[PDB]
């Protein structure tokens, strides 16, 4: 549940991270995929290596969603249900996965954000990925 | 535990720059307030109300040494993360009773910590490396319990 | 999102379950320790030696507690409400922890009901039972 | 792994009494069944709407066959999983894409269904070591994904 409180401190630190969410999506992805090998078995169309073009134009798909999800917070369902049907029905990635890209989110967005990524935003911020991710397996079943 | 020489150094190097005294606090503490639960455990802690004042404890900060300490003993022995962990091991399983997941919660927000110390120098390659590091830990943190 | 047809076999497999729930739990629980000993710091001071009586009343009490989930079937978070506080906020029990505890369950019933246990109402156990353990969970922060 | 010689006798114990033929199908099967999300793995297979569509689909009776028929294999090498399943391993990640959380899926649809075709018999201590032997086959089907 998002509190009035962890609302606002997400408007604030995702407003900071501004015109960088794209790099810091592809970043966080690529985070991803190094530390937690298995990720990759979703994403085999995909050119891998460091720093390319799949994952530089993939990570602003992703940060492009959050952006859509901290502007319609207050309502995270009908704002997300496509990102649901595709993730849980058609892709159909295991929850387990999204506790991973959230970590690194998390390290990615705590590596550039030295001054507003406090143990309160950490917090929040927390709360917020993990919101986005119940909502994004939530059609499981 | 499949650590590779690159890796061992590249875990290594770095850790000869961690300030301990800051990064054990700061790791310990952002533990009891992005994960309250765990505050339970440290009741006998004091204070642990809001985010300053867990961040500001100096029960909290000197615990957090102690638990950064062994981190190291760790750093030190990684051929051996068992021998090394078993006796805490089973403090944490027979006197403490913390259910091993938190292990998990702890290294990712270190791992956490860690990279808004060193910002850009915490890349990608080198967070897979603490990554095999903090998961081998609470590994052998786990291992005892019985 | 639980469906007619999934309700239809939670309350027909509840049934021939009959007065062998407490039993049943029990043994639930009893397996559960002894395949998660993980699990059993949550009973630091209970009884945990085979056969024990501590042990047996608890069962009890999760069998009902399920039984009534059962009878709620269509306000699982209201009915169990106040059991979602004391797991989530006074005990603090880590969600892992609930998957085993329906493996368990599952295996327990797959047990005692050669006949009830089919494919359709083994999906339809599970997902009750991740039900029931979304709603105990879930003030967890 | 932690496979005490009453564990492992009674694990090969039981075994011994399984049919595997139909065992795997059973399995394969209710994983079918009961977490959907695994048929993305099998278009090949044809029809998969209703459960009678799957339980009954001799192409999941057969493949289901392979799959404990490869547990066998190694259920004969419970002190090196890791190699009995090297290249089972492979395959599974290079050339399928599946996310290891899978096995663990199998693995404990598994127990469930021996639970079933042995009732009181499949008793917990028993159980406990048909976990600790699936919680093996899954971690070594998943130690080769790079
Ligand atoms: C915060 C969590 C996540 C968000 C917000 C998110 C968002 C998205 C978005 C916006 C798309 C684009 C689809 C479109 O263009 O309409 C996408 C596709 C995809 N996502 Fe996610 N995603 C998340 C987590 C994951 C994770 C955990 C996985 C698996 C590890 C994953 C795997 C995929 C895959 C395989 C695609 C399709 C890419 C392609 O086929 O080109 N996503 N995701
Ligand atoms: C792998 C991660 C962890 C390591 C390396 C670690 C290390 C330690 C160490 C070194 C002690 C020293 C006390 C002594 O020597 O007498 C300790 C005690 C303790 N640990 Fe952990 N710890 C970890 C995770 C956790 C977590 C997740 C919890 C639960 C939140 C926890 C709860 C405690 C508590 C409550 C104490 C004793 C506090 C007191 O009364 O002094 N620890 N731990
Ligand atoms: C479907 C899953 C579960 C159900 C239905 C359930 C039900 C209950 C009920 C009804 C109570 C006590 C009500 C009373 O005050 O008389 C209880 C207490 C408790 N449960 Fe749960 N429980 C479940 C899972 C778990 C989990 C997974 C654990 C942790 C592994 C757990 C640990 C506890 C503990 C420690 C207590 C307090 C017992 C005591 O100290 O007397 N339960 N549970
Ligand atoms: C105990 C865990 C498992 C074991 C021992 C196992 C074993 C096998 C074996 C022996 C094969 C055939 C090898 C070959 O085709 O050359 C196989 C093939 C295959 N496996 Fe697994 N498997 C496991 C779990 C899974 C699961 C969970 C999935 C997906 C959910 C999966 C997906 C596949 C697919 C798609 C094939 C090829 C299908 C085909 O040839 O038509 N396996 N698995």
């Amino acid at each position: 549940v998002l509190s009035p409180a962890d609302k606002t401190n997400v408007k604030a630190a995702w407003g900071k991270v501004g015109a960088h969410a794209g790099e810091y999506g592809a970043e966080a992805l690529e985070r991803m995929f190094l530390s937690f090998p298995t990720t990759k078995t979703y994403f085999p169309h995909f050119d891998l290596s460091h720093g390319s073009a799949q994952v530089k134009g993939h990570g602003k798909k992703v940060a492009d969603a959050l952006t859509n999800a901290v502007a319609h917070v207050d309502d995270m369902p009908n704002a997300l249900s496509a990102l649901s049907d595709l993730h849980a029905h058609k892709l159909r990635v295991d929850p387990v996965n999204f506790k991973l890209l959230s970590h690194c989110l998390l390290v990615t967005l705590a590596a550039h954000l030295p001054a507003e990524f406090t143990p309160a935003v950490h917090a929040s911020l927390d709360k917020f990925l993990a919101s986005v991710s119940t909502v994004l397996t939530s059609k499981y079943r | 535990m499949h650590l590779t020489p690159e890796e061992k150094s590249a875990v290594t190097a770095l850790w000869g720059k961690v300030n301990v005294d800051e990064v054990g606090g700061e790791a310990l503490g952002r533990l009891l307030v992005v994960y309250p639960h765990t505050q339970r455990f440290f009741e006998s802690f004091g204070d642990l109300s809001t985010p300053d004042a867990v961040m500001g404890n100096p029960k909290v900060k000197a615990h957090g040494k102690k638990v950064l300490g062994a981190f190291s003993d760790g750093l030190a022995h990684l051929d051996n993360l068992k021998g090394t962990f078993a006796t805490l091991s089973e403090l944490h399983c027979d006197k403490l009773h913390v259910d091993p997941e938190n292990f998990r919660l702890l290294g990712n927000v270190l791992v956490c910590v860690l990279a808004h110390h060193f910002g850009k120098e915490f890349t990608p390659p080198v967070q897979a490396a603490y990554q095999k590091v903090v998961a081998g830990v609470a590994n052998a943190l786990a291992h005892k319990y019985h």
